[PDB]
């Protein structure tokens, strides 16, 4: 969860030099991005998740 | 020490098959396609090795700046394929592995991504507040397949409802992010890169053996992940084709013929 | 020493029990119109929503279950006197088995079906199940229909089925039941139930849930805007 | 022989269950106005003053834990009838789990947390945890902040945090609820906690406390003179 | 016999540092300052030799009769002493020990006794009604330190709260009895006898590096246990001086510099 | 960063004084009366294949610059 | 891109580095720059520096040289 006592740090991300392209070719373009864990990854203490809920019961 | 008797109790490059040839791929599970083995069954085993064991060519699609995807499902895009399609209507139990490749060519001025994914048990969505009352032939268009939407269009007729699928694009037609949709086997083409993929699917399920003509085994989906450009150009269209090759495919159970009805 | 993963386990994953369905029996005296004496619940995890997400992370599944019943009761009125203690019977019909009509009618006599009677005060109910599945894995995505539709069909309804459902009964269901008879005044009774898996394998992971549940299949209806809202360039 | 320290030990020391929580949870009729259905408590040792008092001897501490549960319960008024035996749920809310709005949402299916159902009569509840402290041993004194603000920072209340904090919400909440449905009379209930640390390791003596508490600090408000008078030639 | 499989269900002279000299000595606990081991850790360390494991000599500080005691926290008095501070507020971690030198020299007719103690985890009162109210400035004063007081001045300002400390003398400032303050490492300066004292600080902490910017590990308390005297003068002043050595210091977590705001 | 274009007619720069305020390094020089130390030296430039010219980079010891 | 590597080079094995440069570096344009037919092109160059096996001596109160 979230709190400063155990706060992991930033990331961030800036151009070099610059994107260059020759003429007739596109001047804009998209990226994507991808996480994963490495394999000295370890968690403890199961609990209940914040992202399903239920209002009524099946009737 | 256990007490009851009862264990529940106890306490917790050039690719050839057949008369075809296509010229890094990727292996779902790690897993090849194998044959059933002696210490699992259930007759005589139907095994044709080359009558259907090739690849089939599928209509091809065009892809441009407002398309938002394409869906087909295995193995009822081969249903109309040579003997596999006759094999498959004149036996009672199936089963087979396949390849599929998918190739998709552009100029070193284009730009764009393609994701193919390879999903077991690859059920989707109604479009319509009645729940599971989609048609057999609305879930088996063929070879044509089908395509995603970016919004969810409920069916408003109340007359005659069109009980159809009504897919969405960002949530993979099942209601999970599409950005998870890597845990299946997958791959993506970047035109910049590469220009083809490939993908070997071992039969997968909870039997040895299963009827092919009321289920599917593995779904294929194509979804853009970067949208197309070529130069300043406005429109931009370029083809997309598909092949599959079935692989290891048994067959059972030989009676008359099975005679669907597709509207 | 390093770090380890005991508890990132599949059976560490799903060794809790998990309410999977809450159930209302009466006591009163039997009267012409609708009353609640005995009850019948269809056997499953998707009435409740937890379990089944964290099921629904695999494709195929093989376990065996274990059952634990929690009988709570209380007085609806002051006026008619009180009442002693009551005692439940659970029994387990599978498909194919009559059904009952009444709380006491002969199919309760259970001379084949399994049957607990609980005594209320007591601690609550456990049992044990193995794996009962037809094939080899349980499979809690089915990708096809029961009936194929033919040329041949007199009608379009001889080949109508449901998609996305293997059988219509599937593991029977629990018929509850309140031995005692009626007591001058009313007491109502709930049955809650929590399964939890032991013994657990699967195959094929699968990305989980991202909106709510719409009946059994994979349909959605409503709050497809789960992410909220972030800067590009905020920390 | 000789006299031995056995009964000296930190273990024997601390071999004690000492009460550390008081909880009042009400069975009724709910209603619109505010009610005690369902209580939520902080887990922490200092809300006691002696279980505090006997660890603040040292400075750093490693222990597993014991803890125990008395519920005792009553009725409040005569003329509104009687009521059946009742049944309490504990449930264990860890850091980021989502806690109940009603005393019969969905959160309480603990599909993932640790539970306890408790029927009233019997033996009081039990139950053991081990060490769950993220650095090497529990700090019961913390000389620092958990914010440091910053030249840059666009406002004073960026970097601003309370002194001698870790952090805001540490080792989750206990959800207690009667599971019983409302009777046309009131039952009353409190719920007290105890605790027994086993397998217990320090680290740093310090002086005991000499004045009383204020506060989840150090800090002391009033009486401040606890020596009494004496002659200095004075037996 | 043990049923339950998890263990809790179990039932139970000169001194030369770097290019600094100083013309007996305490150990805290009896453990001298060590590097990390390769059994305790969390990338590469950063680990001055010389040019952070020096004496830095503070500012020196008066005794007279109506002195009532003084107080410096660690490492927050060495914050801005060479290359010692740029270590810290360039790193996300760090660890140390310290080597502390009271200076305080008299004369054969002079009399008086001084108590040094050396605490971990020193944590003061405030001087307010609202608990744990202290901001982070007036809790990290530098090398300048504080002052004890001998009673409680409650903060009657509720506009603008001072937020500071409120330590009381014979309450050593956190509610507990000065007479036993000697539980902890302490030295005593009788001017009768000595003039000097030393002790030696391992690195105490629940955690092998932690943070030296948000947290401090040591605190220093020098009181007066018997008043100032000399001959029968009405007035007497000598100098105090405190000179902190660091000891084995490891740095790690590099990355821009911290500015704190200190007011 | 620099910028090239068809008028620009070269740069210099002297070391170790571009470093004089790059994190402890310039800390460790200024606090310190002898300093000794060696440099990797990496120079970045991307164009186009459409693009064209040469650059040429040396490094001297003992550089001395004439006035004006 | 481009890449060098310089060792220590002095008459001595340690001196100052505040009062003497030991290294120069040069970049000059040896051919213009074009692109096309366009009258004005411009593209950005970079450098990066990497101190390798530097060593101190002479510890003392820290120097404050007056660059204007
Ligand atoms: C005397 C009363 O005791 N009898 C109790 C009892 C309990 C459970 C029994 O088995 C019921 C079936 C269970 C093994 C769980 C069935 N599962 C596993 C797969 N599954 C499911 C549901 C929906 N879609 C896919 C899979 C299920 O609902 C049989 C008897
Ligand atoms: C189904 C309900 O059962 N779940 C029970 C349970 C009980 C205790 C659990 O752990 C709570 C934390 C305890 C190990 C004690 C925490 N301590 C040790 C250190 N500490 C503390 C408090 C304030 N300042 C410093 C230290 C504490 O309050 C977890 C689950
Ligand atoms: N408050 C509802 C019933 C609440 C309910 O059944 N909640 C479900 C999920 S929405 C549940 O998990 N209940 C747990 C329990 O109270 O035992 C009503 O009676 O109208």
């Amino acid at each position: 969860t979230q709190d400063s006592f155990t706060e992991g740090g930033y990331i961030s991300m800036f151009y070099q030099t610059r994107i260059v392209v020759p003429l007739s070719t596109p001047k804009s373009m998209s990226m994507l991005g991808f996480v994963s864990a490495c394999n000295d990854f370890s968690v403890r203490l199961l609990r209940d998740t914040t992202h399903i809920s239920q209002s009524a019961l099946p009737q | 020490i256990n007490y009851y008797k009862d264990s529940a109790s106890n306490a917790a490059l050039q690719l050839t098959i057949g008369n075809s040839t296509i010229t890094n791929s990727v292996v779902a599970y790690g897993r090849w396609p194998e044959f059933i083995r002696d210490d699992e069954a259930n007759d005589q085993p139907t095994e044709p090795d080359v009558a259907t064991c090739r690849f089939y060519t599928l209509d091809t699609v065009m892809w441009g700046k407002e398309s938002k995807g394409w869906w087909w499902k295995l193995p009822d895009a081969l249903r109309d394929m040579g003997l596999f399609g006759q094999n498959m209507y004149y036996h009672y139990l199936g089963r087979s592995g396949y390849t599929v490749h998918v190739q998709c060519n552009a100029s070193k001025f284009h730009q764009g991504a393609l994701g193919v994914f390879a999903i077991p048990e690859y059920c989707l969505a109604g479009d319509s507040d009645k729940q599971r009352y989609t048609s057999y032939a609305n879930a088996n268009p063929g070879e044509k397949g089908g395509k995603f939407y970016s919004q969810f269009n409920r069916d408003t007729a109340v007359t005659s409802p069109k009980r159809e699928f009504c897919p969405v694009d960002y949530l993979l037609g099942c209601g999970v992010l599409l950005g998870n949709a890597f845990v299946y086997p997958h791959q993506i083409i970047n035109l910049r890169t590469n220009n083809s993929a490939t993908i070997v699917l071992p039969y997968v399920n909870a039997m040895a053996i299963d009827s092919m003509v009321k289920h599917n085994n593995w779904g294929i989906a194509i979804l853009p992940l970067s949208p197309l450009d070529f130069a300043q150009e406005s429109s931009v269209e370029i083809p997309i084709t598909v092949t599959i090759a079935p692989m290891c495919s048994e067959f059972n159970g030989l009676r008359n013929v099975t005679a669907p009805k597709f509207q | 020493q390093r770090r380890s993963r005991s508890e990132s386990t599949i059976e560490s994953f799903f060794a809790r029990g998990a309410c999977v369905a809450i159930i209302e029996v009466d006591n009163e005296e039997p009267t012409t119109r609708a009353q609640k004496l005995f009850a019948m619940w269809r056997i499953t995890y998707k009435d409740t929503v937890q379990l089944r997400r964290k099921l629904e992370f695999f494709t195929y599944s093989r376990f065996d279950m274990e059952l634990t019943f929690v009988v709570t009761a209380n007085f609806t009125n002051t006026n008619n006197g009180h009442a002693l203690n009551q005692v439940y019977q659970i029994m387990y019909i599978p498909p194919g088995a009559p059904t009952p009509k009444s709380w006491d009618d002969y199919t309760w006599q259970t001379s084949s079906n399994p049957s607990i009677f609980y005594t209320y005060g007591a601690a609550p109910a456990r049992i044990s199940v193995p794996y009962v599945g037809l094939a080899n894995a349980y499979s809690h995505f089915y990708d096809g229909f029961a009936k194929v539709p033919l040329k041949t069909d007199a009608n379009d309804q001889i080949g109508d089925s449901l998609y996305s459902a293997m059988t219509v009964d599937d593991f029977g269901v629990l018929a509850i039941r309140v031995v005692n008879d009626h007591n001058p005044t009313k007491v109502t009774s709930k049955v809650r139930i929590y399964m939890k898996p032991k013994h657990v394998r699967v195959w094929c992971p699968r990305p989980p849930r991202a909106v709510p549940y719409y009946g059994p299949g994979v349909d959605y209806k409503d709050n497809l805007n789960p992410l909220s809202e972030k800067g590009l360039t905020t920390y």
